[PDB]
């Protein structure tokens, strides 16, 4: 699917934690992984909106209280076709 | 007298474990061993013996098949006593649904999602993989 | 007769006392015992509805102090035909 | 009829009590009685929504008082096609 | 025998201890062990008025103290013929 | 994928009025009722994960002031193979 | 041998504790067991009187602080015949 | 492997939700579900002492806070053999 | 069995209890009851160390005010081989 | 029947006077008399518990001023099968 | 018996994040040592 | 059987008089002696449990006031088939 | 193994320092170093579940004191196949 | 496995007692006994590091009040390559 679930977090840490606990608790694809600087990390993922939804919900608890803790848990149901050149296409 | 095998404390081992959890022991079968304004009267204070084409709630006049206290019959002492019984001491603890409708509870999940979520805190606790509120 | 004595109880001791003074003190024929589930023992006898009257009524003072207690005492002059169906014809 | 009008009690005779006052109040078809566990019973009647809803309002205020008494009286005027194989299609 | 002696526990641990005692105490035959359900095991023994006097009076004694404990101690010197139609003629 | 969603209910009535609700909701299979024992009642849907969300959600709202009550509402987007074995392939 | 060790644990995870300290504890051989009903579960186990006593302290001390907990621990060092026919003969 | 973990809730909600969360946690293999009765729900996984001690920790944590909530999380890193004729083998 | 057992009671009616509490008790078996004069009757059982500690201590309870009552309860957990040939193989 | 009744008396002449008093009394058989030693005389009756009741109670009132007196008085409603190796089958 | 099997999530947090948790008290043969068995963990590391 | 008897003591003359005692005591065989050093002796016996009790009672309270004294006295009711490599079969 | 431990700590020395206590505190492998940004630097170690778990604790415990000292401890007993994607498959 | 675990006694007795605990608890091999001198006897379990943790906890426990004591109970994830020399394989 277009839907984008992404999870910014204090710490690499937090931010497995979170991109694990999505990816077990949906039919999500992870995307991206992207280091913001100031020690935000970003885990992005892709899929339907049902799929999303229940894997932004099953991250943010999973990670809220690991190392720093969490930042961002935002869903976004349909992404427009200019923001897709700004999100990272395959995880790295 | 004779070689006593009962627990004790001196020898160490299995035989000390569980010290008053344990019956049928030798040791415990041993200490074993010693005008009204209404009709009918009213729906919520009065409560039927026999609830169904049964009930005195309603003063029915006349003819009837209530058995005033001095006849004598089949009811009361001439049931009740046919049959010896013994009734004893027993833990009732309900262990069912409508039980547990009350029990110490960990603290609701809560949701710190934003964006494109549909969620509503206001309806009936919803639960999502992990126990995070849905 | 048609007429359908029951009487409730918590647990079978119960119930058998309260079956056998309702068969003992009146003109009803035994047809089912019942397990509700959770405790609760349900006999059930048919006659006539005089007759069913007095049988519940010494039934219900019979099994007043045995075991648990009694639950419920009813009397139902006449069952519809629909009713019919969910109740023993006679004892298994 | 589509309608189907639920009642539930704690003990069989409460339930007994109110089968009949439901069939005897409207015309509506008993489908089944189910015993839940825990003390629960659950009688089942069906028929056009405006048998039912007499029925069910006649069978709650029968069985309030019967036994330990009611836990649920319920009216649905249109059961979905994926329900109607919990439900029980005639009494046994 | 003809003498009905039917003792009522609040679990298992305590309706063997009863039985154990009931047979070994009068001559009594083990006629069916009940789980009512909710906890409540019934244990039913058949045998001469007095053996089973002498049985219950012991399987009652004896299983007072074991487990959660004892629920019921009944004894019916001759049950009515209906009623043995719900009795059990052999455990199982 | 296929989503798991399950409405624990205090009864059947409650259990059936969410049954009701979820399929009405959304196109979820309803797979399955349970009796777990004790009063508890178990109903099972399977679809999409937005059409289970949405059953749910309708389910949860519609049963909770049904009867006895709403014990639990869960919803699981992906379920594990193994788990697959304990849950019910169509309703009986 | 031909004592017999019970005990009895409010769930299943408390009787399994039990039974794998009863059997670990002493020179004992699971006989079965049993779902009595209402959250009580019995098991059972045979063996020479020195090894029961031993058996069944252990399994009491084992299962004591485990899930709801212990309700009884019992020791019959010679069940009657009769009792047989209601004990398990082997764990299914 | 052959440590056992094993926990127990009240419901089946809990239960099948503990049971995903072992499942996903780590590599075991779980067993079975037993309805215990009286509500408490098992569900037992099987594997190695490390990997059980990690998916019970999982199932505990992801169940307490769904349904009536967890009655029992425990560990048997050694099963004597004579245990293992009271465990379920493959889930049903 | 190779422990032996003995009590010793004033007057034969004591010793029939003691020996009927001892064999109910546990598995004892009674090898002889001798007549030694002066109005002493000893009943003695053989069995394994547990079966004669649990058997004496219920014949020692069980006729202790019977009759004149009790003498001695001895328990002897191995007899020389020598002092076998002054014990009674078989009762007479 | 199987219930045994015994008295011991010291003296031959309150034996038999009890013996009389025994057959008399209740529709129990004399099974024996023993010379105990020491001037102590055992007179033993088998019959139903009821019967062996009622002989053993008309038995010690009649020989407890007669002679020396009355020793003991007991009642056996079941007696174990090894304890029938020593008591007599039929009076000398 | 504990009113609640794992400790409030908010009272505590557990020095391992996720599965080598101990709020959640669980009994048997578990990987939990206490202070009789010295070893890995501690001033040994 | 199978149980382990053991009594540690400081010197040799303590452990020969235990050893002494423990098989004259009950049906123990008497299977190792160990110098374990530091004037630490342990004898080590086997045999049924009910057995072995009554000899580590016999030995401990024989050699308790011969010499330095008694250090351990224990059973083990089963022991493992790893602990029987580090446990002495051979008498010496 | 499969099982991750991840510390994360604020700087490098101490990543090090934590990187050096967890190998050789258990049987692990030290997958990466990853510099996360901001100070934060993560040590990411993988091996069997109950090593892993040995290994970031020891690894916690070094380095919470070696310079601004530890932010994140943690363990993931079985890492989902996306995920893997985003961790550093061999150290650099 | 890797991980070791060693108990530490004064004396034999509280060593097999804890080794019979350790070798219960958990699937660790028994690798060696090894009588230190002065009274200290050492018993040294390898496997896994979760079972070795819960074989150390279990005989710790075990052995601290049998006997003289217990000295010391130590684990180790993973010894060095150099260590491997000076311990034991398999018991003497």
């Amino acid at each position: 699917g277009i839907a984008l679930g992404m999870i910014e977090t204090r710490g690499l840490v937090p931010a497995i934690e979170a991109a694990d606990a999505m990816t077990k608790a949906a039919e999500v694809r992870l995307v991206g992984r992207q280091f913001v600087g100031g020690g935000y990390v970003t885990v992005l993922v892709r899929g339907e909106t049902g799929a999303v939804n229940a894997a932004v919900r099953a991250g943010a608890d999973a990670c809220e209280r690991v190392g720093d803790g969490l930042v961002a848990a935002h869903i976004i149901a349909r992404v427009h076709s200019e923001v897709e050149n700004i999100l990272p296409k395959a995880p790295q | 007298t004779g070689n006593d095998i009962a627990p004790s404390g001196r020898i160490t081992g299995p035989g000390m474990l569980a010290t008053g959890l344990i019956t049928g022991t030798p040791e415990f079968r041993h200490a074993a061993r010693e005008k009204p304004e209404l009709v009918c009267a009213p729906r919520s204070d009065q409560m039927d013996r026999v609830s169904g084409e049964g009930k005195e709630r309603c003063h029915i006049t006349g003819d009837d098949w209530s058995v005033n206290k001095h006849i004598t019959g089949t009811a009361g002492q001439w049931a009740s006593g046919r049959n010896p019984s013994m009734r004893g001491n027993a833990r009732v603890v309900e262990t069912s649904a409508f039980a547990n409708r009350n029990v110490p509870k960990p603290e609701k999940p809560g949701s710190k999602i934003t964006g494109s979520s549909g969620n509503d805190t206001q309806g009936s606790l919803i639960t999502y993989s992990g126990g995070a509120r849905g």
